[PDB]
């Protein structure tokens, strides 16, 4: 973790 | 502490930048793990060899802000990586390598996913991953 702002 | 540092562009971590490798997914704890063991086996296979190898770990200092991650070589102080946070997919520590931290990101020219591994010198991987999460948050929130 964590998840990113792309996608 | 760290969180207040990221927003104020004051947050830093002493690191060793291992380098980048193509990875097949945008997110994933094992995708990261894999990328770490690849770089560690590229550096290792080439040990003893006297000469420039494509891929030699580099001592540097990592800066973490809401705008991007930057790794500036401590030795030459050249900005080696200036990565915008908005084209960053994922980040993570390593389940079996406690000092390891990496982040996946999209590269739109090559149209591919790219992992970026580091080994922290004074800190644990999760402190770094957390810091970059604060970056992720700050980014997501005003937008």
């Amino acid at each position: 973790a964590y998840i990113g702002p792309y996608l | 502490t760290d969180e207040e540092g990221v927003r104020t562009g004051k947050c830093s971590f002493p690191v060793k930048y291992l380098g980048h490798v193509e990875v097949d997914e945008s997110r994933g704890m094992h995708i990261c793990e894999d990328a770490v063991k690849r770089l560690k086996a590229e550096r290792k296979f080439f040990k003893g060899f006297f000469g420039k190898t494509g891929k030699k770990a580099v001592k540097a200092v990592l800066w973490v802000s809401a705008d991007g991650l930057r790794v500036v070589d401590e030795k030459t102080k050249d900005l080696i990586v200036d990565q915008t946070i908005e084209k960053v997919s994922f980040c993570a520590p390593d389940r079996n390598f406690d000092r390891a931290f990496s982040y996946i990101c999209r590269d739109g020219t090559t149209r591919r996913w790219i992992c970026h591994c580091f080994m922290a010198v004074k800190d644990t991987g999760e402190r770094l991953s957390h810091a970059v999460g604060c970056a992720f948050a700050a980014c997501l929130e005003r937008k």
